[PDB]
């Protein structure tokens, strides 16, 4: 029963550097080499290095040479990869990922669940929650200059679900994350039912509620 | 019983182009790349590029990318090479060679066919053949060398033999040499008892296929 | 190095099709290659190892093929639950991607707009958003225009990703205006450009 | 692209002893399955290239056991134990980890032979050719071993440079000897102009400098 279990999600600041773990269970831990894919939101996959746990025999891919460094414990069936002088570029979902063979074999049947990290100079943040007034019509709200992510968007503690779209994230120059959250309703129910956003940030722990009227 | 097979020799001009062919057996065609490598005359090998047969995949050298342009005919099993815009330093001898595949090679280029010279030619020259003969002082009872010189030709080869092969025995046919002419010149010697000067007949049977050129030089003292 | 060039970039089918995906190692002789599916929010997934071979658990659907350093990854009678993108693989080397998306009927976008909250403005700055609702395909081009100017560069969009149910798309394009630069203007306007608009839609709001 | 620096481009050697040829890679070629792709290939003059090592220290079929092959990551070393004549060739190492695959410089063996000093001669130019316009005046070397020589041309004494152009043989496969020509090209009305053509040569089998001699006419 193989299986792989990667560190939570980081926030590192630029410069600096992050480690993440892979622990292994199910197979002899050092008879299979163990590798690194990283993938920037929204882009491919890119490939880090693998390292050899039964000798500690590492090969770096040849864009983080100098700032990449792979280590294993075989005692505790781990792996690491650490990631130094960290730019912004390098925000990303990490993977550890294990061939079906032993030695070379580079098909990666097994995965971990993945390790985010966000690397930016921002410092942690609430949202500012705003509403997008109606003019069927559109009711929504405007979570606004926010990190780092996620946050969640609710509509009336969930008893409204039909029709609500929670847009993706979008990073402002500013550095700060920013989405607006819309729902669809029929203009029958405008003046009679009441609608809020149950909008929360569990890293700056900002719950937050505004309600929507024309 | 052969592999790879390849034709012997090509004449063409600059500018123009040429297609080079290889004649692979079905036991190669079925499950190698075919890869061709240029070697220039004295010079080392230089691999331009492969392909694999049933496919028609192909892998390029970039400095050959625009050269160079390989195909297969799947019916008669032939690897083929267009090679363009023909230059001058594009005369050489163009190997087809197999390599074996699988989740990469695993042997190498164990097979090779005998190559195909390419001789890139802007004048068709025939040679002059100038006799170099022993002078007056050689000393008498001794060893003596006598030789022919072949001038001015172009393009390259010249075969020279003597005595229509009959003489081989300590024959030195020099590699040629490009003067400032533009055009090649060479020497063809051989030594021999001095006493036999008087006596025995000496030819150099100079060809150069080029120009269909054939001169035969007796040597006299 | 390897150079793996894998084709196409994004692949609109209806369930039931036979989906096939291309990928092309160059500067290679390795006649092998993996196949992986990755949905959002999960890792890849191996489908397809050495060419041809089936991962544990792959439904007999997905077939993969290769013919010298060319392969082929074949899906016949695309299952809802194959929508997602496909990546190939040799050794260090991924492709691109393929992002195979379900055809629908083409869906109109209803447009909506939004004019700047007034708490945002005791804040001291201004975001006008302007929505498309429910629309498909994916491609579509928004424009603003403060007073008749047609603005660049100050502008945001995001897009959902396409819905499990109706597979349509959303898109969000939020305006941010310096409150400064906000109130002293008059009539902000979106037009909307879409495959199923017989002509550009605007929608506008005087301050 | 990979570089592959092979080392000497030039191996004397003499017949029974041991050969060893350097190659070294640009980068790392140990491929990503794990195998390092060098081979090592002979081409016999005159011949198509062959196959003799694979994968570093693999011989290939029919290779004998004189020839080996080691090394690791990017450097690596051909070894023939007991050189034969029949080893007599261009050796030259090959990456094949990375497209494009690349050779290496090719190293030319040498047998190496007791010293032989040439037999020197000297032809005037042909009367044939002295209408033409041109005067060729070959001086030949022959016979000899080590290849480096000295051919100085001497016209009325007076020495000569851009005259000249040489020529010299592979070296035999049998004997193992050089033969070489020096061809001083010049017009009718500068031959004419002089008397005396020699050639001087200068070689380690010689005691002295050697010289041959002709006067025109
Ligand atoms: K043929
Ligand atoms: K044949
Ligand atoms: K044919």
């Amino acid at each position: 029963q193989v299986q792989l279990v990667q560190s939570g999600a980081e926030v590192k600041k630029p410069g600096a550097s992050v480690k993440v773990s892979c622990k292994a269970s199910g197979y002899t831990f050092t008879g299979y080499y163990m590798h690194w894919v990283r993938q920037a939101p929204g882009q491919g996959l890119e490939w880090m290095g693998w390292i050899n746990p039964n000798s500690g025999g590492t090969n770096y891919a040849q864009k983080f040479q100098g700032r990449v460094t792979m280590t294993r414990d075989t005692s505790i069936s781990t792996a690491y990869m650490e990631l130094s002088r960290l730019r912004s570029d390098d925000t990303a979902v990490y993977y550890c990922a294990r061939g079906k063979n032993c030695d070379y074999n580079w098909d990666f049947q097994h995965w971990g669940q993945g390790t985010l990290v966000t690397v930016s100079s921002a410092s942690t943040k609430g949202p500012s929650v705003f509403p997008l007034a109606p003019s069927t019509a559109a009711l929504g709200c405007l979570v606004k200059d926010y990190f780092p992510e996620p946050v969640t968007v609710s509509w009336n503690s969930g008893a409204l679900t039909s029709g609500v779209h929670t847009f993706p994230a979008v990073l402002q120059s500013s550095g700060l994350y920013s989405l607006s959250s819309v729902v669809t309703v029929p203009s029958s129910s405008l003046g009679t039912q009441t609608y809020i956003c149950n909008v929360n940030h569990k890293p700056s722990n900002t719950k937050v509620d505004k309600r929507v009227e024309p | 019983q052969v592999q790879l097979q390849q034709p012997g020799a090509e004449l063409v001009k600059p500018g123009a182009s040429v297609k080079l062919s290889c004649k692979a057996s079905a036991y190669t065609f079925t499950s190698y790349w075919i890869n061709w490598v240029k070697q220039r005359p004295g010079q080392g090998l230089e691999w331009i590029g492969n392909i694999y047969p049933g496919s028609s995949s192909t892998n390029y050298n970039e400095k050959f990318k625009t050269k160079a342009t390989l195909t297969v005919d799947r019916s008669s099993r032939t690897a083929y090479m267009q090679l363009s815009s023909l230059t001058s330093d594009d005369s050489a001898v163009y190997y087809c060679a197999r390599l074996d595949s699988g989740d990469w090679y695993y042997y190498g280029l164990d097979y090779w066919g005998q190559g195909t010279s390419v001789t890139v030619f802007n004048q068709i020259k025939g040679p002059s053949v100038f006799p170099l003969a022993p002078s007056s002082k050689s000393t008498s009872g001794g060893t003596a060398a006598l030789g022919c010189l072949v001038k001015d030709y172009f393009p390259e080869p010249v075969t020279v033999s003597w005595n229509s092969g009959a003489l081989t025995s300590g024959v030195h046919t020099f590699p040629a040499v490009l003067q400032s002419s533009g055009l090649y010149s060479l020497s063809s010697v051989v030594t021999v008892p001095s006493s036999s000067l008087g006596t025995q007949t000496y030819i150099c049977n100079v060809n150069h296929k080029p120009s269909n050129t054939k001169v035969d030089k007796r040597v006299e003292p | 190095e390897i150079v793996l060039t894998q084709s196409p970039a994004t692949l609109s089918l209806s369930p039931g099709e036979r989906a096939t995906l291309s990928c092309r190692a160059s500067q290679s002789v390795s006649s092998y290659l993996a196949w992986y599916q990755q949905k959002p929010g999960q890792a890849p997934r191996l489908l397809i190892y050495d060419a041809s071979n089936r991962a544990t658990g792959i439904p007999a659907r997905f077939s993969g093929s290769g013919s010298g350093t060319d392969f082929t990854l074949t899906i016949s009678s695309l299952e809802p639950e194959d929508f997602a993108v496909y990546y190939c693989q040799q050794y260090e080397f991924f492709g691109q991607g393929t992002k195979l998306e379900i055809k629908r009927t083409v869906a109109a976008p209803s447009v909506f707009i939004f004019p700047p909250s007034d708490e945002q403005l005791k804040s001291g700055t201004a975001s006008v958003v302007c929505l498309l609702n429910n629309f498909y395909p994916r491609e579509a081009k928004v424009q603003w225009k403060v007073d008749n100017a047609l603005q660049s560069g100050n502008s945001q969009e995001s897009v959902t990703e396409q819905d499990s149910k109706d597979s349509t798309y959303s898109l969000s394009s939020t305006l941010t205006l310096s409150k400064a630069d906000y109130e002293k203007h008059k009539v902000y306007a979106c037009e909307v450009t879409h495959q199923g608009l017989s002509s550009p839609v605007t929608k506008s709001f005087n301050r």
